[PDB]
């Protein structure tokens, strides 16, 4: 196993800049990880709060208490049997997968190939984050491990959500990352506390056509709209 | 030792001593007296080591005695190296 650690250029990771300018990375060695998580400080308060108080806990020596209690608690395992366990995991299961959780890792990778190809004719370019028939195999990997914890002989259903779950919130979070006019037309046209239904927006922006769902994404970021109701009703809830 | 730590204003005496004969710069002498003093380096149950040390950056204008307060900080440190600008390569500063 390779685990490896990495700043972007630019350092810090320069948000409004594109993901192919801030990765320095070839397409080649990034398909080679399973799992690509992109690290950013978030800046919330209330979370630089919660790791202020905890590190605090650390620097104080509070925490050699916490841990050690945590650990008799049952709620933790330490180092060492940590260590022989995963050596019995690794020496006593293998499992393959059932026909069950074959056919949902089947269409789940589908799935993410279609999200890259809209992704990528959206911003005209290959992405340099990659969806690869090789990251179906990672996807493989980690359902067998995650059922290889519990030595199960056989991965199932549970243990492929979770693994789905895992390669959305890292590679997939990583590659997830003339409307000028039409933005303004719906601010024209939609007045301040009032709900456009969004198939009517859509028939009416046809009628003048992808730039719809940009601009949906502009303004639902900002505080002007606000999607309503399931997604079927547009509100002009902000300015 | 022991006397002159009593002293109300012992830390102050401290940063004023740091390189006596550079004027001023109260808070580069104060940024140097806490590298140079340290804090505690910790190690949580073996499982998690933290730095200790205090990492210090002289940012400024020409002709403003950083290079002599390194020089000065090269005299007073226990053990000290000193390695100017290009003539440090990596493996000269880290390890080969
Ligand atoms: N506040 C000061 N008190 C006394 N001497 C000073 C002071 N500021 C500068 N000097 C003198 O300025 C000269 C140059 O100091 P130096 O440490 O090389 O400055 P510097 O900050 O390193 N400038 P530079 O090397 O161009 O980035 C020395 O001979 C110092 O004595
Ligand atoms: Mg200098």
């Amino acid at each position: 196993s390779v685990l490896a650690a990495a700043n972007p250029i630019y350092g810090r990771y320069d948000d409004l800049k594109s993901p192919g300018d801030n990765i320095d990375f070839q397409t080649t060695i990034l398909s080679r990880f399973d799992m690509i998580f992109i690290v950013k400080d978030d800046h919330n308060e209330e979370r630089d709060i919660s790791i202020a108080n905890h590190v605090i806990n650390i620097h104080t020596g509070n925490a050699n208490a916490m841990q050690n209690q945590q650990e008799e608690n049952g709620s933790e395992i330490s180092i060492e049997k940590m260590k022989r366990y995963i050596t019995y995991c690794r020496l006593k299961c293998a499992p393959r997968l059932s026909p069950q959780a074959a056919e949902k890792l089947s269409s789940n990778f589908v799935t993410i190939r279609k999200q890259l190809l809209i992704n990528e004719l959206e911003s005209t370019e290959r992405s340099s984050i990659p969806i690869t028939i090789r990251q179906l195999e990672a996807i493989i990997r980690i359902t067998e491990s995650l059922a290889k914890l519990e030595l199960s002989p056989i991965a199932q259903e549970r243990h492929v959500d979770e693994a789905i779950r895992l390669f959305q919130a890292s590679t997939m979070d990583a590659a997830s990352q003339e409307i000028r006019r039409f933005e303004q037309e719906l601010k024209r046209r939609l007045p301040i506390g009032w709900s456009t239904s969004y198939q009517t927006l859509r028939r009416e922006f046809v009628d003048t056509q992808l730039a719809l769902d940009k601009a949906l994404y502009a303004l639902e970021k900002h505080e002007t709209i606000q999607l309503r109701h399931q997604g079927q009703n547009i509100y002009r809830s902000g300015v | 030792f022991r006397k002159i730590s009593r002293d109300r204003g012992i830390i102050d005496k401290i940063i004023s001593s740091m390189a006596p004969s550079i004027y001023g710069h109260r808070d580069i002498k104060t940024a140097v007296a806490c590298s140079l003093f340290g804090g505690v380096p910790k190690n949580v149950n073996g499982k998690h080591s933290i730095r200790g040390d205090i990492n210090v950056l002289l940012l400024g204008d020409p002709g403003t005695a950083k290079s002599q307060i390194l020089k000065y900080v090269e005299k007073t440190a226990h053990r000290a190296v000193f390695a100017t600008g290009q003539g440090a390569s990596a493996v000269g500063l880290t390890a080969s």
